């Protein structure tokens, strides 16, 4: 199962244009809630990258292979501050149900 | 480079440069083409 | 549903380029006048097309007054036949389509006009159901008013061959075979399903010299106002 | 609009003019070889469907034509 | 600062001087 | 969905269907005044006719 | 005198060729089967349709530089 | 047919044969339970509306 | 002026993603493919009258006396396949790159894909041909599948018994007055879209890179309307029937009917998708929510990702769909027998289960591979 | 929502003056006229045929076949009319009241004004009469007044040597689409 997901992080293909798999998340209300509590450093990071993406899109071109984003190197940051964003949309939810 | 600085640097110029050329191109496009058509058929 | 489906012929008009030949438009419309004017109709065709196409005007004028034409209400009320005008279509051979059908056995001849534009693969069609009159096998049986022409759907098309060899003279004096005169008949009902046919092909030809022309100079101002990107190169510089 | 649209840091951005760059650097030089890179990292999602299309397509034609074709044992 | 590094190269993009604009 | 299954919103809807069937009534008769629909209306004993 | 109808002569001559005489067989079979049984409705068209379809194909092939 | 009312007039005669099968199909087991005679007033002469019940 | 404003809000400094590819062209080619149809339809309209006595003459006189006038009429007409094949391709797009969450954008495009269908359906039955008066009756007989109303529905747009003259002419306003809706429901896209701006293929946030339009979109929209050009007049001037039928060129014959009835190849998916259910209702309402089940789909989002660009299983599942949307389109030519029907009945089951199953379960198994389900 | 607050800025809360009078009704009721008209229009062209030979014969098969035809018909001309009476007085309101200064609004309603007339000329010219043909002539003749091109211009319009069919096809185009150039 550890090699089956690598050969999908290589399927995927967003690590060729060295993004993070945070980086492609859908930005809903509790993804944007979680990017604006990022600290500036991650943040600033994440725009760099984004944009990097953007323009490699834009002249069709992907990084070199030593310039990838490694399966195993990719770091889920924005995940803890996500979960955060869903349970307190949950709690704020159930209170209201009840 | 003189062609740029006489006709086509001038936006108004450039303008002139377009449209008599394309006064010509007409007459000289039909002429060449169909001077092939009719090669062809 | 089950039919032969005709072969494809390599007409002179078949390339992407190639316009029809005259000369054959000219010997079909006088194969339709001598023998098929006579059941089918014509009814969106008149002399004045034939100008600048196979006649002159002086010619078409001929053709069109060898035949007549009633032609409005006399002045007494009452209705008159003129000789035809290059401004007059094609004479009708029957007042009304119940009259083909008590001329024809039941059936009706169609408008020729659009016929091989109206015939899936028509040019071939009309030539294989003209050239395609052949015996009846065993098992089948067709009655009266009836041919076995494998490409006519059902094969049982009520009209009797009407080309047989030496059927009529071409004034050009080309061999009259049947052959001849089926090709020369598809040509011209060709020409008369889409008498812009030739004009169509040259403003083609031009469209694609002025595409061949515009299109690597419109990628080449794109590409230059989109080169400033292309080119654009980015760098993250954390302060750090 | 423009100015609003989103909030960057430190990132340097170099650009050309366009008269002073080559309209179509190595086009053919590196295009081809990107054009190839890209075909196979697609071919193998892209084509497979098209090509079981084609089998059933032609599948579809032949069994017809059979189904069509007389029974020779019927009628005998 | 902003003089640590130096504008990326184009040569890979840059063609092969006014005597040269004009015609461009 | 979650957040509508619950005892609040069941409470909410109770508050809200009358309301509700108002309308749809409203709609019902009409639709029948609208479209003439006589088989309801032939019902009716002055509006027959 | 008779005119030869050039498409008379491309017709012998393509029926001289291998899959019109085999279709031509079985057409001939087909036929022949029709006529021994008094009795049925088992045409010949498909066998028909099939030695046509051969022949007019190579027909077709070269029938129109003949045609003037 | 005579295109009454813009539609395919069908009208037909039928035959010994043609009456006599009809009628021997199975009226209950028809899509349509409506034995031959019930649509027809003669056995030699039924009439039909050309439009397929299809579209 | 206020109006520059609004002039440039739209299409000069409008901010647009820098790495948009060739397929965000294609709903500006849309808009183009309008504008050439209402022009084409104008000049078709000063010369064709919808009478059924005159209707095929006006369409022969049109093309045989009217100074270029074959070329307006077969540019209208491929110009209308043209319109289907962007449409097409624009919805393809849509679908790939996750921008149905742009669902009021989604809404109004699917309202205005069946005004388009409507549009063409009743343009292609105006020239009052073999094939448009059999097409007429055929569809309009689809309305009277309607449980109760339906035989009176049917009635009431015929206009009487059966299609007549009572048809073509209101046909005709109807089809002359449609596509100005279009545009008005096309300008009501624009704006549904400015408020959110276009997406990208990689279907992340472009905010951080963002490039005018005039100068780096607008050549870019001039080239594709420039090849654009080059197909629909090598289909106009070359083979101006390969996409028509050749019964349409026949006069509109009540007594005589063609031996196989099809629509233009644009509605043969549909077609499919109806001939495959046994109930006649049945299919109408399959082929309703074969077009429908499009309005459907941002509901059916269930990936953390909007785009298919890092989506390798849902990307096979859509060349599926594109791949059995093409079986679909090739059943519905192919006539009724063996074993076209099965495939017929299997490709519209495996469509709707492709659009309603497959892809949300697969979206849940892709977020559950990159360790966030 | 981006749709919605059109209407709130401009219908539902659009600070108007307390003190405009009736008059300032006028130009709502040219909107509403105009839909009138296109409803009307609508209605009218599901039986119309602009054929020379069929297009006398298609409006009195409109005034005595069509259900409530008549009604539809002469809602159309007397809506015509009426759209008319409804334009004088708004152009009477903004010559006495100075409305002439919001010089763009001004520039846009004489172009409505220019489309209204040609709009209504084309129309009335639609029912083939012996009014229309004569009207029709006569105007048409109007434009061959012009100095170098007006012959030209005038058999352009016409489409021939003199307005027949060709013209009434036409007229029945422009005078179906000018209406969505106006309301837009
Ligand atoms: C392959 C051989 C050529 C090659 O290798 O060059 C590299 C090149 C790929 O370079 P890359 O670095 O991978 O990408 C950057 C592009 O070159 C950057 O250019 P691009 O290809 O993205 O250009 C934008 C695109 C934009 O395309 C559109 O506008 C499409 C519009 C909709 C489709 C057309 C309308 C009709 C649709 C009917 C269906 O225009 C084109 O697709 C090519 C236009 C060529 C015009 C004629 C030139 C002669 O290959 C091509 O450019 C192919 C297209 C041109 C041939
Ligand atoms: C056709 C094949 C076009 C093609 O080149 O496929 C590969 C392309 C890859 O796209 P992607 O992986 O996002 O990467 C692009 C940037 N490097 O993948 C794409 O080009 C995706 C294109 C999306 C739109 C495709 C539309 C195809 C036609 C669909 C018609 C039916 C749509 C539904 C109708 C209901
Ligand atoms: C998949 C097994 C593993 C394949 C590994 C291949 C080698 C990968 C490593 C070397 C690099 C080779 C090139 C890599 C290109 C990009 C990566 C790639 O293509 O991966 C394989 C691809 C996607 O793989 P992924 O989504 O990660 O998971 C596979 C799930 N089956 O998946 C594929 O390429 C295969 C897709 C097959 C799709 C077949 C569809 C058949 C059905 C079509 C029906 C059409 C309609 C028929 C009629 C319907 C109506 C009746
Ligand atoms: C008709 C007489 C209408 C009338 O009542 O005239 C007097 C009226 C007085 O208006 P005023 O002095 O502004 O005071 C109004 C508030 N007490 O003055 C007015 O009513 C002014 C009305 C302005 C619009 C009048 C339009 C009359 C018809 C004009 C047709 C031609 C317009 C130009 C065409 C070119
Ligand atoms: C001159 C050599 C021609 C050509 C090129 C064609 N015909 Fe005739 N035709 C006649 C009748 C009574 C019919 C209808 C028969 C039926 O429908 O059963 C026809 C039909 C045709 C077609 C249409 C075939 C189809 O599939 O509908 C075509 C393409 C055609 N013909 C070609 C009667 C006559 C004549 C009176 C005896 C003669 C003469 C011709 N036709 C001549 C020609
Ligand atoms: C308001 C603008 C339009 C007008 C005035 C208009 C007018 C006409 C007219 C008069 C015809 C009959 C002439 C002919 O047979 O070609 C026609 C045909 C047609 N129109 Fe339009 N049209 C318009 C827009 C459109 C649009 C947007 C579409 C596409 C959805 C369309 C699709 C068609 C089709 C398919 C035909 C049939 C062409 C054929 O005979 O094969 N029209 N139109
Ligand atoms: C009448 C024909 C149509 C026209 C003229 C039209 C016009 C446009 C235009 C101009 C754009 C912006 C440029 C672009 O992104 O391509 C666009 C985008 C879009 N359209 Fe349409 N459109 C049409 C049909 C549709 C339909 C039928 C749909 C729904 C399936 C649709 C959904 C969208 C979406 C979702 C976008 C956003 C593109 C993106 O950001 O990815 N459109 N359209
Ligand atoms: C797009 C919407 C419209 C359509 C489809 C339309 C269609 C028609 C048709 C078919 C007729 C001939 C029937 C008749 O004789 O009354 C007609 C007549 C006429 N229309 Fe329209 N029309 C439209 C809008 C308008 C508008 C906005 C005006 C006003 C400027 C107008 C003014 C007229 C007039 C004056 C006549 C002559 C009525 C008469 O016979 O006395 N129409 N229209
Ligand atoms: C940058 O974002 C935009 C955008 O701002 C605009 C306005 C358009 C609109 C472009 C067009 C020219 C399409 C035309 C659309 C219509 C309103 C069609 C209506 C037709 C008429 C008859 C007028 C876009 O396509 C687009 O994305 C590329
Ligand atoms: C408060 O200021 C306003 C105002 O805000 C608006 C929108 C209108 C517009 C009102 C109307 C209902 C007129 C309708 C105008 C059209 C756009 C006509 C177009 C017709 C159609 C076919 C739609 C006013 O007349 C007005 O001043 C009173």
């Amino acid at each position: 199962l550890d090699g089956f997901r690598k050969w999908y992080y290589n399927a995927a293909g967003f690590n060729k244009l060295g993004l993070m798999r945070d980086d492609t998340l859908h930005e809903t209300e509790d993804v944007k809630e979680a990017i604006r509590r990022l600290p500036e450093d991650l943040y600033n990071d994440r725009m760099f990258r984004i944009k990097r993406a953007l323009d490699l899109t834009m002249r069709h071109q992907i990084l070199p292979k030593d310039q990838w984003t490694k399966y195993e190197e990719d770091k889920f940051y924005l995940e803890p501050y996500l979960k955060e964003v869903i349970r307190e949309r949950k709690e704020r939810e159930e209170w209201a149900k009840k | 480079s003189r062609l740029y600085s006489l006709l086509f640097r001038r936006t108004s110029t450039f303008a002139l440069t377009i449209a008599v050329g394309a006064l010509f191109f007409e007459r000289a496009f039909d002429q060449g083409a169909d001077a092939i058509y009719e090669h062809i058929n | 549903d089950l039919e032969l489906h005709p072969p494809s012929y390599p007409w002179s008009h078949r390339g992407l380029l190639s316009s029809l030949d005259h000369t054959s438009i000219r010997r079909g419309f006088q194969v339709y006048k001598q023998v098929c004017s006579s059941c089918h109709s014509m009814d969106y065709v008149a002399y004045r097309h034939l100008v600048g196409v196979c006649y002159t005007e002086e010619e078409a004028k001929a053709l069109a007054e060898e035949v007549e034409v009633q032609d409005g209400p006399n002045d007494d009320g009452e209705m008159f036949m003129r000789p035809g005008k290059l401004s007059d279509y094609f004479p009708k051979p029957y007042p009304n389509p119940e009259a083909a059908r008590a001329a024809n056995n039941g059936a009706l001849p169609p408008d020729l006009s659009y016929i091989v534009r109206a015939r899936h693969g028509g040019e071939d069609y009309v030539f294989s159901l003209l050239t395609g009159y052949c015996e009846p096998p065993t098992g089948v049986s067709l009655r009266e008013g009836l041919y076995f022409n494998p490409y006519f759907p059902g094969q049982a098309i009520g009209m009797a061959p009407p080309i047989y060899t030496e059927v009529l003279e071409y004034d050009d004096g080309t061999p009259a075979t049947m052959s001849q005169v089926a090709k020369d008949v598809a040509t011209f009902l060709r020409w008369a399903s889409e008498p812009e046919h030739d004009h169509r092909k040259r403003m083609g030809l031009k469209m694609l010299l002025m595409m061949g022309l515009l299109l690597p100079l419109t990628y080449a101002m794109k590409r230059h106002k989109w080169s400033v990107l292309k080119s654009r190169k980015l760098a993250y510089r954390p302060p750090k | 609009e423009f100015g609003n649209l989103a909030r960057i840091r430190h990132v340097i951005s170099y650009s050309l003019s366009p008269f002073e760059q080559r309209a179509f650097p190595s086009y053919f030089s590196k295009g081809i070889p990107n054009v190839l890179r890209r075909t196979r990292e697609r071919i193998l999602r892209v084509a497979p469907p098209f090509v079981v299309v084609y089998l059933i397509y032609t599948w579809g034609n032949q069994e017809f034509e059979q189904s069509k074709r007389k029974n020779p044992a019927m009628y005998e | 600062s902003h003089t640590d590094v130096k504008v990326p190269d184009f040569s890979d993009y840059r063609r092969a001087s006014k005597e040269s604009s004009e015609a461009r | 969905l979650s957040r509508f299954l619950g005892p609040r919103y069941r409470e909410l809807a109770r508050n809200w269907i009358p309301t509700a069937g108002m309308w749809g009534t409203v709609g019902a008769v009409g639709l029948v005044w609208a479209t003439d629909w006589r088989l309801i209306l032939d019902w009716v004993p002055y509006i027959n006719g | 005198e008779e005119l030869v109808d050039p498409l008379t002569t491309v017709r012998e001559h393509c029926e001289q060729l291998e899959k019109c005489v085999k279709a031509r067989e079985r057409l001939e079979l087909c036929d022949n089967r029709v006529s021994s049984r008094s009795q049925t409705e088992e045409d010949c068209t498909e066998e028909l349709f099939d030695f046509l379809h051969a022949r007019d194909h190579c027909v077709a092939h070269k029938l129109f530089k003949n045609l003037k | 047919a005579f295109k009454w009312r813009g539609k395919p007039l069908f009208v037909r005669h039928r035959t010994k044969k043609e009456i006599d099968q009809e009628a021997a199909v199975e009226v209950s087991q028809l899509r349509d339970p409506q034995h031959d005679l019930d649509r027809v007033k003669k056995p030699e002469w039924v009439i039909l509306i050309g439009v397929c019940t299809h579209l | 002026h206020p109006l520059f404003k609004i002039i440039n809000h739209s299409f000069i400094d409008l901010p647009a993603p820098s790495n948009i590819s060739s397929w965000w062209n294609f709903g500006s080619l849309l808009g183009v493919c309008l504008m050439v149809q209402i022009i084409t339809g104008l000049f078709l309209a000063m010369h064709y009258t919808s009478d059924t006595m005159t209707a095929f003459s006006s369409v022969t006189h049109i093309c045989r006396d009217v100074n270029y006038g074959w070329l307006i009429r077969y540019m209208h007409a491929n110009g209308a396949s043209m319109f289907f094949i962007c449409l097409f391709l624009h919805v393809g797009r849509g679908l790939y790159y996750g921008s149905y969450t742009f669902m009021e954008t989604w809404n109004i495009g699917v309202l205005l894909l069946f005004a388009v269908m409507a549009t063409a359906f009743m343009g292609y039955v105006l020239p009052w041909g073999q094939m448009s008066f059999w097409g007429a009756t055929v569809i309009t007989n689809l309305l009277s599948a309607i449980p109760y109303i339906g035989t009176t529905l049917v009635e009431w747009i015929w206009g009487g018994f059966s299609v007549d003259k009572a048809t073509l002419t209101r046909f005709f306003a109807f089809h002359f007055i449609l596509p100005f809706i279009i545009a008005a429901l096309a300008i009501v896209h624009l704006l549904f879209l400015h408020e959110t701006g276009s997406n990208n293929p990689t279907g992340l946030n472009s905010d951080a890179d963002k490039i005018p339009f005039h100068p780096y979109y607008t050549i870019k929209d001039i080239l594709g309307i420039l090849i654009m050009f080059l197909i629909l007049m090598t289909l106009v001037l070359f083979f101006p029937d390969m996409l028509g039928d050749p019964d349409n060129y026949m006069p509109a014959n009540p007594l005589n009917t063609p031996p196989h009835i099809k629509p233009e190849w644009y509605f043969l998916f549909a077609y499919a998708i109806l001939r495959s259910i046994p109930n006649k209702l049945g299919g109408v309402l399959a082929l309703i929510l074969s077009i429908l089940i499009l309005a459907l789909m941002p509901f059916l989002h269930t990936s953390k990702q909007r785009s298919l660009m890092f989506r390798p299983i849902t990307q096979i599942l859509y060349w599926i769909l594109v791949a059995n949307l093409l079986i679909l389109t090739w059943i519905g030519g192919q006539p009724v027998e063996h074993p076209f029907i099965i495939i017929g009945q299997l490709a519209s089951i495996s469509y709707f289960s492709i659009i309603l199953i497959l892809m949300p379960i697969s979206g849940i198994i892709e977020d559950k591979m990159l360790k966030l389900y």
